[PDB]
């Protein structure tokens, strides 16, 4: 009624908040329903009663907001798209923001990580049955990286039933930090094993390929990258939520992409990438839309999935097209991709359709999946970790925050086997 | 070089472990210690071999219990004899908070429960007073300091608040500036200084106001032997420095010395540069860790399933120290 | 919210601020720009009630602020004929203790006596507001008030405020310089920061600046009054930028970890790639990402730290104004594409990049461009590893070798302050070198 919990953390999460959510007074945001049926309104609200429950649907913005260094305060709160809301906003009172997992996660966050409990409580209550826990977050965030794992852990701890949906940001061959090797590795052991159900990837090093291949943009931008993601979330969050002929509730999301317990991670795409001008090619196609949903080039992640096999593929299309058309087309993908399909597993591809195409695309395509490929996204941060942080060690910084050989060694070995165990499928 | 000798010792369950119904995950046989993984019982248990694997998990009524007396008679006695030969010596206790470091080094003052330091001091004065060759005379000086958050405090003079500055003598190495060095002529006197010293260590509300789990205590004895001979009339001198260390729990900054000690041990075990100067502890103990000195480590181990990760880490660091060789 | 606390230390420092505090002249302040309508001297902004120091106003309206002068000299300037800048009264200290060049003097001697009152000022100062996340120190490598006084003022601040990493600036000796004292002497001032505390530090190499002014800008004739802007500006990037609203922001606590690779106080270099002439014609505008390279060019380089030697370490770059995301991710890649950068064995995509706005501030002809794209390279490379050697060849022969201390003893301790400062700052040389000399 499948209502919704909004948790936004760090930089990537708060800012990312800025761009997910504004794609919403597009109106469906997270579980009211209604509104969005005959236009109207806008902003950071409407006409009723506040708090909270007008959530992401009519009179209110429901979110749980978590900033740990008053960057998200000012960046959006004020002049920008929102109000937000008041009372729903965290500002860490200067904590001084931390780079380092151990740091808002063990340190300033605990203190706030407790203040984030009150937000979660009030939202949880809302009079609706909440099925999502939505969290933005940043490999190399400390606030996000190790505050997001704190937030995630209690939420799995107290809300076992409610699979967490977490948006991710990652490491690609380009960098932030230097401590992000290991920072996101510790953000890991907790992202597998920390009640985070499914896990999104949003590599910023892969986001560019998209905003620049598919798209033309001449000079991207960090705000424009926020157009990208909205895509990847609306399909999941709005789509299926919003009306629909085969509809997949978030929980279909956790059985469809996880085929087992360790935190199944996914990659996701939006096709309708389009080119402003090129605007003119394939009238929002399905094959079009299927086509773009597998390519090596249209995935909005830092794995190039082609190396290996996917294990689970969840795709979603909400254009008003044939329920026969989407399902008939997705097969063709599956047969020129064998090796990309997991021999176990039949039905290697799930398809969902919802009933309203994104405001102004006319016809949409969202994609989800796990392949064997990710043995990649990590056999990269781990090579990184062993030779980095854990190496000749880089954690004095973190060594004060409170983590001592632990949270490093455990995060490599647990996150490691991830590599072996993951591979296990299809070697 | 002479290898740094290593012993590990497991104690009986403590109140915490008992309140949680902890099972024992440590086994010993000969010089080998084996640890079982409580979370992944499906793996093969990891074994480690040391100079000594002390089983002190039960109580003195057990024939197999490793007593304070055995721990001292093995390593303590050996180091004291080296001091008499004229060698600098060092013994440090390492391990997780509550594993049994202070009990091993200091112990208690009753019941033959006294640790390495009290026993060595007593043994030292007994040997000196047993001398029958009038051509030999002795001098014993003691110093006792605490290292907390890189800050050094004189425990024999808690009457001064200066945080003594650790310096590097241009020719003679590291030293604690103005640290008191007191002459003692009997075991009773040295024990009295030890007692008041133990009374001056930093405590922590967090540890239920018990001695802070984060402070390091370094007990030093400067043993000078003077040998006369009516002849040319020159008295010869032999000076040995005895360093007895009780470290903070392994699990201007709180954990610098301990983390740096780990790095120094790892680097030395590998090499056979070393970050001695990155912490006050490793700086002051530079010659005991790779230098001109006979050194020994006693690693304290919790027997409980709940402390698996910490105990494994201690065993691994003790395994590396075993590979260090000093140049004497 | 995350204020800095700004401390000066010496001649090098009281002025340098004039470069810092003038460069601010855009409505910012240490950590509170949370905004102001005033302008200019600030006179025109109003008087709302008040008195010395301003309750009426925030640091914004008036500063983050604390000048230490051990001679009125520079301080009389900043106080000088209301030198055009009245930036507040009573954030200056002016000690007529008579100035002392010595690490020993002022630091052990006159400074002891007035490091306190200062401590008091700092403390009060450290209190009005919230989040101070920073301590800035202008330091030399020669000026009595800058060595022992700073080894005094950094030492007490480290001891008192362990959680707040200090940032200090430096103006180090090189091939040319002042005094004889400064080959060792700054040595002494180098011991102290060190383990007393300190965080990341920065320098302007005075022999690098006047060099970059001769290889990158124009005016070989130039006055130090101008070299301060090159170094003045370094700060604006470090604090004004990271301290102002933008994309990817590194706070003062970002600075500590990104530079700091291991714990014997580390040192950094500052590169300001925008440095265009008044007499230039940058290819109408200078390419944004070339700006990155500008950095590495040994040429922007503030110091005579021949990168030639070794592998950088930590590389922290702060870009401001009209920078493009795809400029960074895609230009920063490039560097890690030449042979030369030779990052270290444990550098993991070493490069830390921040974007800040607005633009590159500027004032006057002495200021070069209106460049609209900036690179600040703050790095930790092996080099440093050699300039201290330099000071250590000087020292093994200037102070200790045959000793130049009889002035210095006069003011305080012998046989370490010297011996300890050579051996502890020494191993710096060995330890540093071993930080980046093998795979291990
Ligand atoms: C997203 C998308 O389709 O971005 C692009 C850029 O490359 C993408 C392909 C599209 O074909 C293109 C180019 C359009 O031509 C389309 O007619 C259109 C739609 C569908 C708008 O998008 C919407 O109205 C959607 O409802 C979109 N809304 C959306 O992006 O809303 C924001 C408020 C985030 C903007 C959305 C998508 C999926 C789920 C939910 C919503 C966004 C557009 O501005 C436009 O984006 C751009 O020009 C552009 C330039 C730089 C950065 C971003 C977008 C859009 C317009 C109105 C032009
Ligand atoms: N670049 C630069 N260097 C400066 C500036 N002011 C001082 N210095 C350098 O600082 C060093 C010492 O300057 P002094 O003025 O002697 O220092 P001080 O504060 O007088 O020294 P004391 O009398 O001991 O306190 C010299 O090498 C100068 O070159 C300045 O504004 N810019
Ligand atoms: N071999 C042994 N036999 C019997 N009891 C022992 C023992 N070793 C330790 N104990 C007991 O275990 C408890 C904890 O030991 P102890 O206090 O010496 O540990 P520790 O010094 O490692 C703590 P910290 O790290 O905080 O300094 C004490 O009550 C002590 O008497
Ligand atoms: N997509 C996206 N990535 C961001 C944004 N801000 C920062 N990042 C990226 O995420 C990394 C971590 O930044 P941030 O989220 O501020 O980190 P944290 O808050 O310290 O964990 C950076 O290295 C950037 O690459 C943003 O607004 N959007
Ligand atoms: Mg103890």
């Amino acid at each position: 009624m499948r209502e919704i919990v909004h948790i936004q953390a760090g930089q990537c999460g708060n800012q990312i908040g800025a761009k997910f959510w504004e794609v919403i007074s597009d109106e469906h945001g997270i579980d009211p329903t209604g509104s969005y049926h005959g236009d109207s309104d806008l902003q950071l609200e409407r006409i009723n009663v506040y708090y909270n429950e007008a959530a992401g649907n009519k009179y209110v913005p429901r979110a749980i907001l978590v900033d740990l260094e008053p960057g998200t305060m000012d960046s959006v709160r004020s002049g920008p798209f929102g109000q937000i809301f008041r009372p729903d906003n965290f500002v860490f009172g200067q904590s001084g923001a931390g780079n380092n997992w151990a740091k808002g996660h063990y340190t300033e966050g605990a203190e706030l990580v407790d203040s984030v409990l009150d937000v979660v409580r009030k939202e949880s209550e809302s009079c609706d049955c909440l099925q999502g826990f939505q969290l933005t977050h940043s490999l190399g965030g400390g606030t996000g990286s190790g505050m997001g794992t704190l937030l995630i852990s209690k939420i799995r701890e107290e809300y076992p039933d409610r699979i967490m949906n977490t948006f991710s940001v990652v490491p690609s061959p380009k960098v932030s930090d230097t401590v992000v090797e290991p920072y996101n590795a510790t953000l890991s052991v907790h992202q597998l094993v920390e009640n985070t159900d499914e896990t999104y990837c949003i590599d910023n090093e892969a986001l560019y390929d998209i905003c620049f291949r598919t798209l033309k943009l001449t000079t991207p931008t960090y705000g424009d990258l926020n157009h990208l993601v909205s895509a990847t979330m609306s399909g999941v969050t709005t789509c299926l939520r919003f009306p629909g002929q085969l509809n997949a509730d978030l929980r279909k999301l956790a059985v469809n992409m996880v085929p087992f317990p360790r935190l199944h991670f996914f990659m996701p795409g939006f096709a309708p990438l389009t080119s402003r001008g090129s605007q003119q090619y394939r009238a929002l196609t399905v094959p079009e839309l299927t086509q773009q949903m597998f390519d090596a080039k249209n995935m909005m992640a830092a794995c190039d999935p082609r190396h290996g096999r996917y294990l689970t593929v969840a795709a979603v299309f909400r254009g008003r097209m044939s329920m026969k058309e989407v399902d008939e087309q997705m097969l063709n993908v599956q047969n020129k991709n064998s090796s990309y399909f997991v021999e176990w597993i039949p039905n290697n591809v799930k398809t969902a359709v919802c009933d309203i195409p994104p405001r102004g695309l006319k016809m949409s395509a969202t994609f989800i999946g796990n392949s064997t490929a990710i043995q990649e996204l990590f056999k990269r941060i781990s090579e990184q970790f062993t030779a980095m942080f854990r190496r000749k060690a880089f954690l004095h910084w973190y060594t004060g925050e409170g983590m001592d050989e632990m949270e490093f060694t455990e995060a490599e070995s647990n996150m490691n086997d991830l590599v072996s165990e993951y591979q296990q499928y299809q070697d | 070089g002479a290898s740094v000798k290593v012993a590990v010792r497991v104690r009986p369950f403590n109140s915490r472990e008992m309140s949680r119904d902890s099972k024992c995950i440590i086994q010993m046989s000969g010089s080998t210690t084996t640890i079982v993984n409580p979370k992944q019982p499906k793996e093969t248990p990891k074994s480690f071999s040391f100079d000594y694997s002390y089983w002190s998990h039960t109580s003195p009524e057990d024939i197999n219990y490793a007593s304070q007396k055995q721990v001292y008679r093995d390593i303590g006695e050996e180091m004291l004899q080296h001091a008499f030969e004229g060698y600098n010596v060092c013994i440090f206790a390492y391990g997780q908070t509550g594993a049994g470091k202070s009990y091993t080094m200091m112990g208690k003052q009753e019941k033959d429960q006294q640790g390495i330091i009290p026993q060595l001091c007593e043994d030292l004065f007994s040997r000196i007073n047993d001398t029958t060759n009038d051509n030999m005379s002795y001098s014993v000086e003691v110093s006792y300091m605490e290292i907390y958050c890189e800050r050094v405090r004189d425990l024999l003079n808690p009457k001064n608040k200066g945080n003594l500055r650790v310096r590097e003598h241009p020719l003679l190495g590291p030293y604690v500036e103005d640290l008191s060095k007191l002459a003692v002529t009997s075991y009773n006197d040295i024990q009295d200084l030890m007692d008041s010293g133990n009374k001056a260590r930093t405590v922590a509300a967090t540890n239920m106001n018990e001695t802070s789990s984060r402070s390091h205590a370094v007990f030093n004895i400067i043993f000078t032997q003077k040998r006369h001979d009516a002849e040319t009339n020159i008295t010869t001198e032999k000076v040995s420095k005895i360093s007895l260390v009780d470290l903070a729990g392994s699990e201007a900054n709180i954990n610098k010395s301990l983390t740096t000690l780990g790095k120094v041990i790892s680097a030395l075990a590998e090499m056979d540069f070393i970050p001695y100067r990155d912490s006050v502890l490793t700086w002051l103990l530079r010659e005991n860790l790779g230098g001109n000195s006979r050194t020994a480590m006693v690693a304290a181990l919790s027997p409980a399933d709940i402390n698996y990760d910490e105990t494994l880490s201690t065993l691994r660091y003790a395994d590396r120290a075993k590979q260090i060789r000093n140049t004497v | 919210m995350r204020e800095c606390i700004s401390i000066h230390v010496g001649q090098a420092g009281v002025q340098i601020g004039n470069a810092c505090w003038e460069l601010y002249c855009l409505e910012h302040g240490i950590q509170p720009d949370g905004q102001m309508p005033s302008d200019k001297t600030i006179g025109g902004g109003d008087d709302s009630f008040n008195t010395f120091f301003s309750e009426t106003g925030a640091g914004k309206h008036v500063p983050r602020a604390v000048f230490v002068d051990l001679e009125p000299t520079v301080i009389d300037e900043v106080r000088t004929g209301t030198y055009r800048q009245l930036f507040h009264p009573e954030q200056l200290i002016t000690g007529k203790e008579d100035a002392a060049n010595n690490y020993a003097r002022g630091h052990y001697t006159i400074g002891k006596e007035i490091i306190d009152l200062v401590l008091d000022r700092i403390r009060k100062l450290a209190d009005q507001c919230t989040g101070l996340q920073g301590f800035s120190v202008f330091h030399s490598f020669g000026g009595g008030t800058g060595s022992g006084f700073t080894s005094l003022l950094m030492e007490r601040l480290s001891v008192d405020y362990g959680k707040k990493s200090k940032l200090e600036f430096s103006i180090y000796p090189a091939p040319q310089v002042s005094t004889a004292v400064v080959e060792p002497y700054n040595s002494i001032l180098t011991t102290h920061t060190t383990l007393e505390h300190s965080d990341c530090a920065f320098m302007v190499d005075n022999e690098a600046i006047y060099d970059i002014c001769r290889r990158n800008l124009d005016i070989e004739r130039p006055t130090y009054t101008n070299l301060n802007r090159l170094i003045g500006q370094i700060v604006s990037s470090i604090t004004a930028s990271l301290r102002f609203d933008g994309a990817l922001n590194v706070d003062l606590t970002e600075f500590q970890t990104n530079l700091v690779p291991y714990p014997r106080a580390h040192f950094p270099l500052a590169t300001y790639a925008p440095v265009i002439s008044a007499e230039k014609a940058y290819h109408e505008q200078l390419s944004v990402a070339e700006i990155t390279n500008a950095c590495f060019e040994p040429a922007n380089q503030m110091v005579k730290c021949d990168p030639r030697h070794g592998k950088y370490m930590a590389c922290c770059l702060l870009y401001r104004g009209d920078v493009v995301p795809k400029d960074v991710n895609a230009a920063i890649a490039t560097i890690k594409t030449k042979r030369t950068i030779q990052f270290v064995d444990w550098c993991p995509t070493g490069f830390k990049v921040g974007i800040n706005y607005e633009p590159p501030t500027v004032v006057p002809g002495g200021d070069l461009a209106k460049v609209q794209r900036a690179v600040c390279m703050l790095s930790n490379t092996t080099a440093i590893a050699e300039a201290w050697a330099r000071l250590d060849h000087k020292f093994d022969l200037m102070y200790a070798k045959r000793a130049f201390v009889h002035w210095y003893v006069g003011e305080g301790m012998e046989e370490g302050e010297f011996s300890e400062a050579r051996e502890d700052m020494a191993a710096l040389e060995k330890d540093y070198e071993e930080v980046g000399v093998d795979s291990v």
